[PDB]
């Protein structure tokens, strides 16, 4: 019947997926067991014997939470005073995913604010008068593209932005996060993302970058912040996404990467962990699961005859079950895991991940899997930039009509 | 001098030694967005920070001010940058700053700016004498702190301090054999010292890992490390490993063991192994078993592997 929908996480065999600690306890297994015990309780609260009501994404609650945060915030957000463009991006992207229109007045106000965050040396800082930094620069550019008006597009000082990127480029192909700052894979992604969207890529800008990123892939198959470091979903997403933009995916061992990321989905919780033997977390619904559409495209470009034409290579239903049942705050907003407090970062990435899990697309093939009530369907998101695909095409088309600064 | 929480703390707008300079308010525009309702103390400090920055005042008072700005928001990279400019301009005692960063990191170990600041200081001083012990203390509180491990690798590599790291790795693995950050460090140390080409070293590592697997069969890190040190040469290049794993099959079984077998078979088929049809059939049966029963969360992956094997062999 349409009013009952069996869930993967509620199958009787699912209990067999509980952690097996081999009777050898360590801090790792103890923490993992604690999370699993809590998640089972949540899972059980959605089952009424053979009656299993369709899952519901609390759209309206999330919408009101987001709308409020776009204007004001309590001093509890003082810790993010150097990341305000991020707040703009997370909120605007969440509203975009929820197909909630952004009032023209709000759009113009965001544009004006981001203009105040833009540095005369190029790039954007975390707030008015702050030094530019690749993280908020990435967020600001994405936010402006989500608004997608010529007003928004023109705020970006493309000439100075390119010079700024040059001012951060290292001889080994890596980029500093900011002047006198540190280097890790996030910088390469932030730079490639904003440079490709605004059409300011030069032949030497990313010279050596692809090779440097490949050195960050480790024995695990995933990618670490810098060569030698442990593989993490955050850095792995940045690394592969950057290579996709540079069309150098083949610089990596795509086989070891594929096996690594698919292994990061938790057999019991259904969500993804950030690194082997650590905990499940709703935001990895994007950072990790987002790697599959990227890998799909990369393998497809190579002519892989075994690729699916209907599903991503991860359990799409299980991820949707984890997000919908365990990552929604009753009062609106989403989060890491049950027991944690809501925040705009997790709201953005949990929703971004839910969208990826619902929509498969390759070539002329489209196959949707919207778990729960049909209204749960979110707008699609681009796996590389994490803003609507429509927004990507519109921005790239616009900026492609302008020349690369100083050629 | 005085901390932000000290009973005698005084707002900068009330300090006589700061009366000569006008504070610079943050301009968020006429119709603000993502506007943070700052506490009075927070805004006070940043209004004066903006003043010194805009004035590019390289002074002792500005230096002390950055300390308060940092306490209010240790993630403000602009403040940290200016503090470093001041350390140089004022020729501040760097060992004193090291004691400062030490306390700060202990309080906020999951912050990018504090670890970068410490690295800059160690670089300026070319003095790594306190690093391994300090990092060890942080890791004693959180054995997986990503920044801590990254800083540890940098220090060891930059100053060639490899001598006792494998011993450190073994101790942490004893404490928690499931600590993936430690297995990563293990590879880091060996690959940069002896390397894995020395067959005696490789044998030692394969033996070590297999013993850990027998002890904790469902610990994924050990399995991943085993594959990690053998994958480049090719899993099919180690014939005895297949048999030993095949023997543990009936008992110490698990999705990790079954998956490893598929990986071995894949490499075998990719290397013109003998009895190809038989190997392919075994591999396909295991992919099915994994997809339908033992590792269903990865059903799509295993189905893909099954199809890949058929398209290739
Ligand atoms: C939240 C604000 C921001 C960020 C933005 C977008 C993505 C981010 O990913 C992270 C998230 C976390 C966080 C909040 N601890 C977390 C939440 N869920 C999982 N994790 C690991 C930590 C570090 C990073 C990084 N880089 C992090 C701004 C940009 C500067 C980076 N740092 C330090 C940040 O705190
Ligand atoms: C564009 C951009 C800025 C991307 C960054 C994405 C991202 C999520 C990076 C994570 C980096 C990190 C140091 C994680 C460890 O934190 P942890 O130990 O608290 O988390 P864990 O236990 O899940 O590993
Ligand atoms: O996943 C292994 C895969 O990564 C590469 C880089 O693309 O090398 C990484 O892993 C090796 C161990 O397997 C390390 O020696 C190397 O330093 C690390 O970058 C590929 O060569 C390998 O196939
Ligand atoms: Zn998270």
């Amino acid at each position: 019947p349409v009013w009952s929908e069996p869930l993967y996480s509620l199958r009787p065999e699912h209990a067999r997926e509980r952690l097996q600690d081999d009777s050898v306890e360590t801090v790792t297994s103890i923490e993992q067991a604690k999370v699993e015990e809590k998640i089972q309780e949540v899972f059980s609260s959605y089952k009424f014997n053979h009656l299993v009501p369709r899952l519901v994404l609390q759209r309206e609650k999330h919408f009101h939470y987001l709308k409020r945060g776009l204007r004001q915030l309590t001093d509890a957000y003082e810790c993010l005073d150097a990341s305000r463009p991020w707040l703009c991006y997370w909120i605007l992207h969440s509203l975009e995913l929820l197909d909630e229109p952004i009032p023209q007045i709000v759009a113009t106000d965001v544009c004006q604010f981001l203009e105040l965050c833009q540095s005369p040396e190029g790039g954007f800082g975390g707030g008015p008068g702050q030094y530019p930094h690749l993280a908020p620069t990435y967020a600001a550019v994405n936010a402006l593209c989500i608004i997608g008006t010529e007003e928004a597009y023109d705020i970006i000082n493309r000439e100075k932005l390119l010079q700024y990127l040059y001012s951060l480029k290292q001889p080994d192909g890596s980029f500093l996060m900011h002047v006198g700052g540190e280097v890790d894979v996030r910088s390469a992604y932030c730079a490639a993302s904003v440079a490709s969207l605004t059409n300011i890529i030069t032949p030497d800008l990313f010279e050596g970058t692809a090779e440097w990123i490949a050195r960050c892939q480790n024995w695990e198959g995933g990618i670490g912040g810098v060569p030698g470091m442990e593989a993490h979903g955050g850095y792995t997403f940045c690394g592969l996404a950057a290579l996709v933009i540079l069309k150098r995916e083949r610089s990596l061992n795509l086989k070891s990467l594929l096996q690594w990321v698919t292994s990061r989905q938790m057999r019991f919780e259904g969500g993804f962990q950030g690194r082997c033997n650590k905990l499940v977390d709703g935001c990895y619904s994007f950072w990790q699961a987002g790697l599959l559409p990227l890998l799909h495209r990369a393998l497809h470009a190579q002519g892989d005859p075994a690729l699916s034409m209907s599903h991503w290579m991860f359990h799409q239903q299980a991820l949707q079950e984890y997000i919908l049942m365990c990552c929604q705050c009753p009062a609106g907003g989403l989060l890491d895991k049950p027991g944690k407090s809501r925040d705009f970062y997790h709201t953005c990435y949990c929703l971004s991940g839910l969208s990826i899990a619902q929509h498969f697309g390759s070539g002329a093939m489209l196959h949707d899997v919207v778990l729960g009530v049909p209204e749960n369907a979110l707008q699609p998101t681009h796996p590389v930039y994490n803003i609507g695909p429509d927004k990507v095409i519109q921005a790239t088309t616009y900026f492609l009509q302008k020349p690369v600064p100083g050629f | 001098f005085v901390s932000l929480d000290s009973p005698s703390y005084v707002l900068y707008r009330d300090r006589a030694e700061w009366a000569d300079i006008d504070p610079v308010p943050q301009n968020d525009g006429p119709n603000p967005v993502v506007q943070i309702i700052y506490s009075d103390k927070f805004r006070d400090v940043y209004d004066y920070f903006r003043a010194v920055l805009q004035r590019d005042e390289r002074s002792e008072r500005a230096f002390k001010l950055t300390r308060d700005a940092i306490e209010l928001n240790a993630a403000n990279y602009t403040v940290w940058h200016f503090r470093r400019v001041l350390l140089k301009s004022l020729q501040k005692d760097l060992h004193e700053e090291m004691n400062y960063i030490t306390a700060i990191i202990e309080e906020q170990p999951k912050n990018y700016q504090v670890w970068h600041h410490r690295r800059v200081l160690v670089e300026w001083l070319r003095d790594p004498s306190q690093e391994l012990e300090f990092i060890a203390d942080i890791l004693n509180q959180d054995a997986k702190n990503y920044h801590a491990w990254q800083h540890r690798q940098w220090v060891i590599q930059e100053f060639k301090l490899w001598d006792n790291e494998l011993q450190y790795v073994d101790q942490l693995l004893k404490e928690d054999v499931r600590n993936n950050s430690v297995w990563n460090q293990r590879y880091f140390v060996i690959s940069n010292t002896t390397g894995y080409n020395d067959r005696a070293v490789l044998e030692r590592e394969v033996q070590y890992t297999l013993e850990m697997i027998k002890l904790v069969p469902h610990n994924e890190s050990a399995w991943n490390y085993l594959k990690g040190i053998l994958q480049d040469r090719g899993l099919s290049k180690y014939p005895n490993l297949l048999n030993q794993l095949l023997d543990l099959q009936p008992s110490h079984s698990s999705p990790y063991l079954i998956a490893f077998l598929v990986d071995i078979y894949e490499d075998m088929l990719e290397n013109q192994c003998d009895n190809k049809e038989d190997i392919l059939n075994k591999a396909l049966e295991l992919c099915e078993i994994l997809a339908k029963e033992k590792d269903t969360i990865r059903k799509e992956y295993w189905r893909y592997i099954g199809r890949s094997l058929q398209s290739k062999h």
